[PDB]
């Protein structure tokens, strides 16, 4: 993820140990007039943090910087994944919002299925019989 | 060419380093005619005494010819195979003592192992280095067979002096009368924290608390598992943790106050299979939370 983020930012192909130093110099040292805001989506954040939890800290700590213009939308499965991996004092220092999506009710499933059938339900087709 | 073992009841430590430093080392140097012989002394009552770090020290003093490719025999042991190259080198050198290795408590907890004794026996064959050793345990001669007693060829001396052993009773808790498991090394770490800098204790407290987060996460187990590389903090993430709490100003001042824990083996630095440089504390989880409360959290 360090390689692919720094490649999308800069167009440069570096190794991962050179990409996180490239990103960390990018977010805290480079001025706000020279950069562009970056909205990165860390999708399925469970899979990145299973072995060493060094990867969830860096993306969240980069957002605490003043010069950084970084919005990490971190979508995962469980709600306690920040507090188990990082700890209590780190997840209070970052100060991120915390949304949970409850699974849909049965009346919400009906307004998904019948919403994808508005152009075809109760409608007329031309079928040839051969 | 005799190695020289001292046994008896009482501490032999103040005897051994007064004989080897004050008497022995100036008088070999005068008899070889300027500087004295280097006297590598070796605290074997320390349960963290590693044989690869001792052999790292000896090759800095002798500077031997390191081991060619035909001599490294398909995952051969480079520590043993370089001593055997060193014996064949020093069988033709002039008979001059140029190192005095002084082993306190040759039957101590980490040094009574078979790989340590095999190192020191083959190293005792070299007549250019003089072994001065000591033993406390009463079944200590059970530790050398006919091959190791040949390479050592000790002459034994009884020095009973009824000394207290107040330095040997530091790596091992005396309030518990000796059931402190003797091989932890964390009780001897408790003594080291008591006289440090407050900025060096705030770092080590931060290192303990962050690894204590990783042991309770990864193990999912109350029982005593001793902390290894998986639970350790990596070094570049640790620099961000101690810059927010104002311990270290940069990477170099962090590495300068880490290495004082590395030389005492209270913290280890090694790299994983990706290049992450992990820093980790070699103690169990129960010894890590006891140490956090008794010396570190009083501020």
């Amino acid at each position: 993820c360090y390689e692919t983020l720094w490649n999308k930012v800069s167009g440069e192909r570096l190794t991962w140990a050179a990409s996180m130093e490239s990103l960390e110099f990018y977010f805290k040292r480079v001025p706000k007039n020279k950069k562009k805001t970056i909205v990165v989506l860390l999708d399925e954040l469970d899979a990145m943090v299973t072995k060493s939890q060094d990867i969830m800290y860096n993306f969240f700590n980069w957002t605490t910087y003043e010069n950084a213009k970084l919005i990490v939308i971190a979508v995962a499965n469980t709600m306690d994944l920040p507090e188990r991996q990082l700890g209590n004092k780190i997840t209070s220092r970052i100060g991120f919002t915390r949304i949970m999506f409850t699974g849909y009710t049965h009346e919400e499933l009906k307004n998904i299925i019948d919403l994808r059938l508005k152009g075809l339900n109760d409608s007329f087709f031309y079928v040839d019989t051969k | 060419g005799f190695s020289l073992l001292f046994y008896g009841v009482g501490s032999k430590r103040n005897f051994l380093e007064e004989f080897a430093i004050d008497y022995l080392s100036p008088k070999i140097a005068y008899s070889q005619l300027v500087n004295s012989i280097p006297c590598l002394i070796l605290n074997g009552y320390n349960p963290s005494c590693n044989y690869r770090d001792v052999f790292k020290e000896i090759t800095d003093l002798l500077v031997p010819a390191e081991l060619t490719r035909s001599e490294t025999k398909y995952w051969g042991n480079h520590v043993i195979l370089q001593i055997q190259k060193m014996i064949d080198f020093y069988k033709n050198q002039p008979l001059d003592i140029k190192l005095i290795l002084v082993v306190h408590n040759l039957d101590g907890p980490s040094i009574r192992k078979n790989t340590f004794q095999t190192m020191l026996s083959f190293l005792s064959v070299i007549r250019q280095i003089a072994i001065v050793a000591s033993t406390d345990h009463i079944y200590a001669p059970l530790l050398w067979d006919n091959m190791k007693a040949q390479n050592y060829n000790f002459v034994f001396h009884d020095i009973s002096n009824f000394e207290p052993s107040t330095v040997e009773s530091t790596f091992q808790d005396v309030m518990k009368m000796g059931k402190s498991d003797t091989s932890s090394g964390a009780e001897g770490a408790k003594y080291v924290l008591q006289s440090l800098t407050v900025n060096s204790k705030k770092m080590y407290k931060l290192l303990i608390e962050t690894q204590m987060q990783n042991m309770g996460n990864l193990s999912a187990n109350t029982g005593p598992k001793r902390g290894t590389q998986r639970t350790g903090v990596e070094l570049k993430l640790f620099n961000h943790l101690c810059a927010a709490d104002f311990i270290a100003s940069n990477e170099i001042a962090l590495r300068s106050m880490l290495r004082e824990f590395i030389e005492h083996k209270m913290a280890n630095i090694t790299k994983n299979n990706s290049g992450m440089e992990i820093i980790w504390v070699p103690y169990t989880y129960a010894e890590l939370e006891k140490l956090l409360k008794t010396v570190l959290n009083t501020l």
